[PDB]
RNA sequence: UUACCGAAUCUUUGAACGCAAACGGCGCAUGGGAGAAAUCCCCGUGCAUGCCAUAUUUCUCAGUGUCG
RNA sequence: UAAAACAUAGGUUUGUGAUGCAUCCAAGUGGUGUAUGUCGCAAACUGAUUUCUGCCCAGUGCUCUGUGAAGAGGUUCACCGGCGC
RNA sequence: ACUGCUUGGGAGUGCAGUGUCAAGCUGGCAGGUAUGUGUCUGCCAAAGUUAAAUACAGAGUAGGAAGACCGAUAGCGAACAAGUA
RNA sequence: CAGACCUGAGUGUGGCAGGACUACCCGCCGAACUUAAGCAUAUUACUAAGCGGAGGAAAAGAAAACAACCGUGAUUCUCUCAGUCAGCGGCGAGCGAAGAGGGAUCCAACUCGUUGCCGAAUCGGUUCUUAUAGGAACUUGAGUUGUGGCAAUGGUGCAGGAAUGGUGAAA
């Protein structure tokens, strides 16, 4: 995201503190970087083969 | 530097998200009991400044304290002997909250070794002070360099004998110097040094 | 001075109520969803001091 | 030595000195300094005028070192010379040197009669030791 | 006792020896670090160990 | 307190000494001898035990702080880095070769640096590496010659009072 | 026989811990024993709580928590 | 010291509707009256019955009716915040 | 800030409670008399480990060396089946 | 809805904790007697008792230290500083240090977090090599809600020694 090298991202909907990546919205829109919250760490779990994944 | 982002996020606990995301916990929290084991840290960043480690026998604990000061536990409310020795109210224990957190914890279960203990919260009853007990035999404990001091029988019960940074804190020793002379290798060693009736051999 | 046996019946020791010959507390039937939306006929048993 | 003491000499005196009227007690007065300003106050007005009171300016955390400045007389600087070096000494000649911090000592009071001229070598110089030592023909100079 | 030791030899049940069985030392010498954890030291440690080791000196 | 003594400030008034009640705080050094041995066989045992080895590593020439003592100049706590460097030591090497490094002192002074630099300079001399496979001024005596007419007191007294009254010259 | 120390032996207890306890009481499970017309009886081992780890062939689950 | 005292029944008075009253506890989603609920509970005084308890509410007791200003700031001054009757 | 203990620590030495709660784009903390301000000096807190020199002031284990000490009402309570009867 | 995760249980499994000791030591707790010729602040004393904890020492320790110097340089200790022309204090009784300095000790220093560059390189378990190697293969098991690295040894063999013991003189 700070390298903007990042041209989509994809916070997680839920997370354990979402002070993990309750920041992670506002600096995608300081870097401009396309980002999406999406349901689950589940599901970004999975699509990782991880068991959660905060973000992609 | 995502650590940078959620240390200054929790720079802010007044601001009203850090309140609300508080609030809630507090109030989580305060249906909880007075000990409760995550399997992650409510701070990650926090912990992990403390030496925490998401690691084979690193575990976390969030430890509820009481607020408010010491009313000191003589019968009926009553003090005897001189006046100034009076007062029950007032009077304050002269031991730190993630002092007591970290004893609580680290007496209930002595199976562990606390490390370090962070502020977690605190509503008007409250304050929880997450706890990051290592076990010492866990075998990641015991062959990691970075924290295998704390297998060693030495720190059996750090809290206990206010090493940890809380017992620390209270024990003065947060400063060097002419701030803490009288307080230094401890309060009881600095007496005994002072103290003394040295009799040197030939006077 | 020394304690007053007002402050003294407060301890409740030798001042509690006695009771071990009494029946329970007298009380109403739980109040039922059967209360709230109908009635429950119970026949009167005995009637005991 | 308890052979020498009076203990040994009154053993048979039944008081050990302390009078049969007038018992030996305990503390007939005070322990310590009490009644320093009442039942004791004729002795300590009489012999530790300045006890009781206040007088001047504190000085919180008091650093004697910065303030060490410690003195030799004029009078004395035969102390520090060497004898045999001191020998000849005239005021147009060559001279002894002094250096004073070497010898421990800080600033030059310029009390007795100095005659035997020195270039001394002083942190700090009275009026008159300037003075009485130039007009021996001699000369501080100022060091640190 | 000659026979159980017999039984579990060998690391792979070494653990599950009965503890009768098991060296005894002190409650503290069996929970003390070994010396094969003790010695540990973090790679940097190993590394900045090796490049300047305790070279032997003498002064004339 | 009857008569002229001086008022007594015996602090002892704390149970220092022990007695059936108290267990007291006292040191005696009764081992005093005991431990000079101890000492001395240890460090006799150690000097053995390391043989080629110096008793004590070298230590720079410091300066020793307050003007009570600025000119006294006791020994040091280890070089500084910039020490080593000009020396041409290591400073992670110097200790292994029993040169006491200290990365908190400042040579604030090209003097003391100097002196140093030569002292590790010097040391290194001496030094024998197996294979794996304290200097001040002095003055002599001199004639008197300008120092006969100024006065050095109001020389002295006016740089004091430069100083002194640095703050309230200003201000008029 | 003495001295020492490696192998063991170490009864009832006791933190005491299977449950009790002014009871040399009583269990459940496991293996043994004797025995006996199985029931009884003795014995060994396990069986406290808390917590950490783990389920290494990844245990079984619970939640109008999140989703799918 | 067995009384003349205490108790006593009887009398009165006070608190109190459970958010209670009295009250224990160092402390708590702790405790006692209270397994109760005014014909109850808690507190006091008097001391069976008969008879009567006059006058005094003066005293005493009980009851009832942060924000501005100045200052460089420390600060300072000012305004609002249970009594008296 | 308030409170409380604490300290030689003194308009605060350390601490604790509660309220309040930073900074890091003239940073922060110390610089032993408060405040605002300007210089300068040392430092870099709120995480961690760490031998030696030190304690053993009613401990132990295994030994050892002693004494201007006591000498059986003394020295440990205990020279003995003494923390025994 | 199947599962998935999160949260939480239940067993199995492998461990630990609890007790003792507690002279010293670390944390809290916390008197009064006494002294002040009374006594409340003070003092006793930040002591005793009380509670909780360690170890063979502990605690402390690597600078948010001192100084104000020609500057020193972790801690502990010690002599001194110093019963102080410090300071506290019904400024009374009383209490009372620190820098420096001599010395003991000291080839005494390091590690995280973070930052940056990487990004499972990690860990656990299984097997394996004569090895629960700092080895190797293998593992979704944990772990990217961040392990770890970078910069700011295990196995087997021989010996000697030391140290303890065993032996050992004259007349
Ligand atoms: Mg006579
Ligand atoms: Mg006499
Ligand atoms: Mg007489
Ligand atoms: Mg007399
Ligand atoms: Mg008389
Ligand atoms: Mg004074
Ligand atoms: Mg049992
Ligand atoms: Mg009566
Ligand atoms: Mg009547
Ligand atoms: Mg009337
Ligand atoms: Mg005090
Ligand atoms: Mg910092
Ligand atoms: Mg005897
Ligand atoms: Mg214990
Ligand atoms: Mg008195
Ligand atoms: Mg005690
Ligand atoms: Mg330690
Ligand atoms: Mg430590
Ligand atoms: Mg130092
Ligand atoms: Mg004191
Ligand atoms: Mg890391």
């Amino acid at each position: 995201i700070e390298k903007k090298t990042a041209r989509l991202v994809m916070i997680a909907n839920n997370v354990d503190p979402i002070e993990l990546v309750l920041w992670m919205p506002t600096l995608c829109r300081a870097n401009k970087v396309p980002y999406a919250i999406v349901k689950d760490k589940a599901r970004l779990g999975d699509a990782v083969g991880r068991k959660t994944a905060t973000c992609v | 530097g995502a650590f940078m982002y959620l240390n200054e996020l929790w720079k802010k606990k007044s601001s009203d998200v850090m309140r609300f995301i508080q609030r809630v916990r507090a109030w989580e929290f305060r249906h909880q009991h007075t000990v409760v084991r995550l399997r992650r840290p409510t701070r990650p960043e926090k912990a992990r400044m403390l030496g925490y480690k998401t690691k084979q026998g690193f575990s976390v604990f969030r430890v509820r304290v009481r607020r408010g000061g010491r009313k000191r536990p003589v019968h009926k409310g009553i003090t005897y002997g001189k006046p100034k020795t009076s007062g029950v109210l007032g009077v304050k224990l002269n031991k730190n909250s993630r002092a007591i957190a970290e004893q609580r914890l680290g007496k209930k279960y002595g199976n562990l070794r606390v490390l370090n203990s962070y502020w977690v919260n605190a509503d008007s009853t409250f304050v929880w002070y997450e706890v990051v007990a290592v076990d010492p035999m866990c075998r990641t404990i015991r062959r990691d360099p970075r924290i295998n001091w704390i297998v060693n029988a030495v720190h059996k019960h750090r809290e206990q004998r206010g090493l940890t940074s809380a017992g620390r804190k209270h024990r003065g020793l947060r400063h060097k110097g002419h701030k803490a002379s009288k307080l230094r290798p401890s309060v009881r060693a600095a007496w005994r040094r002072n103290n003394r009736m040295v009799f040197l051999r030939k006077r | 001075g020394k304690t007053v046996l007002t402050c003294r019946k407060g301890n409740g020791s030798i001042y509690q109520v006695h009771g071990h010959k009494r029946l329970g507390p007298a009380k109403l039937r739980i109040l039922d969803y059967a209360e709230r939306h109908g009635f429950m006929r119970g026949v009167v048993k005995t009637i005991e001091h | 030595p308890t052979r020498f003491k009076k203990t040994r000499h009154q053993r048979g005196s039944t008081f050990c000195g302390y009078g049969r009227v007038g018992k030996h007690r305990k503390h007939p007065s005070g322990r310590g300094n009490a009644g320093g300003q009442h039942h004791h106050r004729i002795n300590f007005d009489k012999y530790h005028p300045g006890y009781f009171g206040k007088c001047g300016m504190n000085h919180y955390h008091l650093k004697k070192n910065p303030l060490w400045k410690p003195t030799i007389n004029l009078n004395n600087l035969a102390k520090l010379i060497a004898k045999d070096e001191a020998l000849k000494a005239k005021k147009g000649e060559t001279l002894p040197v002094v250096d004073l911090l070497a010898n421990g000592y800080s600033k030059l009071l310029g009390n007795g009669h100095l005659q035997t001229p020195c270039i001394v070598k002083a942190r700090w110089v009275s009026k008159l030791a300037d003075k009485k030592i130039r007009k021996a023909g001699g000369a501080v100079v100022l060091q640190a | 006792r000659e026979s159980l030791r017999k039984v579990y030899a060998g690391r792979r049940l070494r653990l599950a020896m009965p503890k009768a069985l098991r060296p005894k030392l002190t409650r503290r010498r069996r929970l003390a670090l070994k010396d094969n954890e003790k010695n540990r030291k973090t790679r940097r440690q190993l590394r900045m160990a090796r490049k300047f080791p305790r070279r032997v000196y003498a002064v004339k | 307190p009857k008569g002229k003594n001086a008022i007594p400030h015996v602090h002892q008034r704390k149970h220092w000494n022990p007695c059936s009640s108290q267990k007291g705080n006292v040191k005696v050094f009764l081992n005093q001898p005991a431990q000079k041995l101890r000492r001395r066989r240890l460090r006799l045992l150690k000097a053995k035990k390391t043989f080629p080895r110096p008793l004590k590593a070298l230590r720079p020439q410091v300066n020793c702080p307050t003007v009570r003592h600025n000119m006294k100049k006791r020994l040091g706590r280890g070089f500084t880095v910039e020490e080593l460097k000009a020396a041409g030591i290591n400073p992670r090497f110097a200790p292994t070769i029993g040169i006491r490094v200290d990365r908190r002192r400042k040579n604030k002074s090209e003097e003391g640096m100097s002196i140093n630099i030569q002292r590790l300079k010097t040391y290194m001399s001496k030094l024998v590496l197996f294979p794996m496979s304290t200097p001040a001024p002095e003055a002599p005596r001199k004639v008197t010659e300008e120092e006969r007419t100024k006065n050095v007191y109001k020389f002295l007294k006016k740089n004091h009072s430069a100083v002194r009254f640095f703050g309230i010259r200003r201000a008029r």
